[PDB]
DNA sequence: TTTTTTTTTTTTTTTTTTTTTTTTTTTTTTTTTTT
DNA sequence: AAAAAAAAAAAAAAAAAAAAAAAAAAAAAAAAAAA
């Protein structure tokens, strides 16, 4: 949809659904790929055209990394994603990869 | 509104923080040599007056007017403006309370400027309508002759001496908030258009088949009974603990086999109608029939609001047009009297122009003599400055403004005009704060105050003479 | 010798485009107050 | 002690006014020819 306000409603609804179930016992075998592809969702948003959208994924990739009692493969992907995207146009999107750099670094 | 300090930060030919105290209320004359900096202490007023047009301020952007480009340093260039409020009769609204009352316009470097009041930030339109209010307009003055223009006062094309007058009587600002509300206006008015044919084409043909539907709806709602009834009374009967038994004593005997095609014949309807219509239509049509009469209800209010306010614009312009003509009346036998005064055996007059209306614009005639002059553009440069002087003057005896602004009004008169001319602003017009650039001396030596300024060491320094 | 015609030059007026500044909308960041 | 609300700032896109440049029309002046 060409609105940005749904798509960074949307973004943000994977970020912080993903980010939520993070408490072990009901979540890495109920729901195995239905997660995996919201990550995977997370990852490809990094490339919208608006940096608003650009930026909420960046934002949910950080609210992602705090709480890790699984998916430590998908923390070097956001790694990567971040050093690429640490020189895009907006300053918004780069100082948000800032953030998720040392939000990575420190955990 | 009396001028008493100024303070220049980064501006043109100013690095440094320059604070000019010491204003005289009456007249102020500031002098120089040249290449010294007093057309930018007179461009620095005008910039912290607001400027849109940045060819009188001598710049061809915002950053051209920081010293050096903003390349040297000083990435900043603020004005600071200090009023005095002594006087409450030409203090402007809101701000009587206030003996003191400072205007500062910064810009920095890449952006665009910025206002403060009194510390306070505040947007453009707000200082805008603060000096727009002592009729201190520097975007269509009637109180500064910047350097070179006094020779080319009559030259001005009958629209810009119509708005002198304008300004004089104080319908300006209601006639260029007149045009922005016309356009506007127009502007509003195409969209509404568009928005009233939007509601045509795409509203009430979609509301027209939300009622079909609802008709139909309340077809389907009594086949919606008849399975409740019929249906239940079916299954109730091939069911056969007591109330079956009292549903069937009010109906013994009824046949099987037609009852069962019944019910088949009715649930063939109900699947057709079930993907017909949906069951919550009846709050929708509510819902929408509810919208488009506050819709409409609207449309009415904004098209009473359009008529009130252009019947409001078309009454208010007869009384501008009655305090125009009796402002003129005024100011042309003013402007006859002071150029009767400054040249003597002489006289001049502003007329509407031929054939049209005095709200078409004016036109300025001159007699030297017994003579009228056809054209004036055969007067000579001193002639035509006594004429734009006069002109001022005038407008000063109609309404004074408490700031006139005068780069080189002296650059064609002679030694008597321009002695005799700073006798009467120390003497005559007194009622404005004159702040006066000169390089003759007849001029600044009938000063009340005066400052020179000088080039050093790369900057421009304010010396109170 | 005077008037008329033609050609050339100059000035004024009007029109068009671009640039700069300002305005508008949405989102983000920072500060203060209340539960 | 934390959360919510309001204000200010930033970014992108669009609009308005002024300045500069270009084109067209009109008027004036000079020269030549004819009666
Ligand atoms: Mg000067």
């Amino acid at each position: 949809n060409s609105s940005i306000t749904l798509r960074c409603s949307v973004v943000e609804a994977c970020g912080n659904i993903v980010a939520e179930l993070a408490q072990d016992p009901q979540t890495m075998e109920h729901y195995k790929q239905q997660i995996a592809v919201l990550i995977e969702l997370l990852e490809e948003r990094f490339q919208d055209s608006n940096p608003y959208v650009r930026t909420k994924a960046i934002q949910g990739c950080s609210k992602i990394c705090d709480l890790s009692s699984k998916f430590n493969k998908s923390k070097a992907k956001f790694t990567s994603l971040a050093v690429r995207s640490l020189q895009d146009r907006s300053s918004l999107v780069r100082r948000n990869s800032v953030k998720l750099l040392s939000k990575l670094l420190l955990k | 509104m009396k001028v008493e300090e100024l303070i220049i930060d980064g501006f043109k030919s100013y690095a440094t923080r320059t604070v000019i105290t010491d204003w005289d209320p009456q007249f102020n004359a500031i002098t120089g040599l040249n290449g010294s900096g007093k057309s930018n202490i007179l461009d620095a007023i005008c910039f912290v007056l607001g400027i849109a047009s940045m060819s009188t301020v001598r710049a061809s952007s915002l950053q051209d007017l920081i010293y050096k480009r903003g390349q040297a340093g000083v990435t900043k260039a603020s004005v600071t403006i200090v009023f005095d409020n002594t006087d409450k009769s030409n203090s402007p609204i809101g701000f009587t309370n206030s003996p003191q009352i400072s205007v500062t316009r910064q810009v920095v470097l890449g952006g665009t400027s910025k206002y403060l009041i009194n510390g306070h930030r505040a947007p453009q339109q707000s200082v805008l309508q603060l000096f727009q209010s002592v009729q201190l307009n520097i975007n269509n003055p009637n109180f500064l002759i910047m350097q070179g223009k006094i020779t080319k006062v009559l030259n001005m094309k009958p629209s810009e001496i119509l708005s002198l007058i304008e300004e004089a009587a104080g319908t300006k600002m209601f006639e260029d908030r007149r045009e922005k509300a016309e356009r506007t206006m127009s502007k509003k008015e195409t969209k509404l258009q568009e928005n009233r044919t939007l509601l045509t084409e795409e509203i009430e043909p979609k509301l027209e088949k939300l009622r079909n539907e609802k008709r139909m709806f309340l077809e389907f709602q009594s086949t919606q009974t008849d399975l409740e009834k019929t249906e239940r009374i079916v299954v109730s009967y091939e069911y056969y603990f007591d109330l079956v038994r009292n549903i069937v004593k009010q109906n013994e005997g009824i046949d099987l086999d037609t009852y069962r095609e019944r019910s088949k014949q009715l649930n063939e309807k109900f699947q057709e109608l079930r993907k017909k219509v949906n069951p919550n239509i009846m709050n929708m049509i509510e819902n929408v029939e509810k919208k488009e009469a506050a819709l409409k209800t609207m449309i009415k209010t904004i098209e009473k609001d359009k008529m009130k306010i252009q019947e409001t614009i078309s009454k208010l312009n007869e009384y501008k047009r009655e305090t125009l003509v009796k402002t003129w009346e005024k100011v042309t036998l003013d402007f006859g009297n002071i150029f009767a005064d400054l040249l003597p055996n002489s006289f001049a007059k502003l007329v509407p122009c031929e054939g049209k209306d005095v709200t078409q614009g004016l036109e300025v005639k001159v007699k030297l003599g017994n003579i009228w002059k056809e054209s004036l553009i055969e007067l000579s440069g001193g002639q035509r400055s006594l004429i734009a002087l006069s002109l001022i003057m005038a407008l000063l005896q109609f309404r004074p403004a408490p700031m006139y602004i005068l780069d080189q009004v002296d650059a064609a008169l002679d030694l008597s005009h321009t002695q005799n001319i700073g006798h009467l602003i120390k003497t005559r017009f007194k009622g404005s704060q004159f702040i006066v650039v000169s390089l003759k001396e007849g001029m600044f030596a009938n000063a009340n105050r005066v400052f020179r300024t000088r080039f050093q060491d790369g900057t421009s320094v304010v010396s109170i003479m």
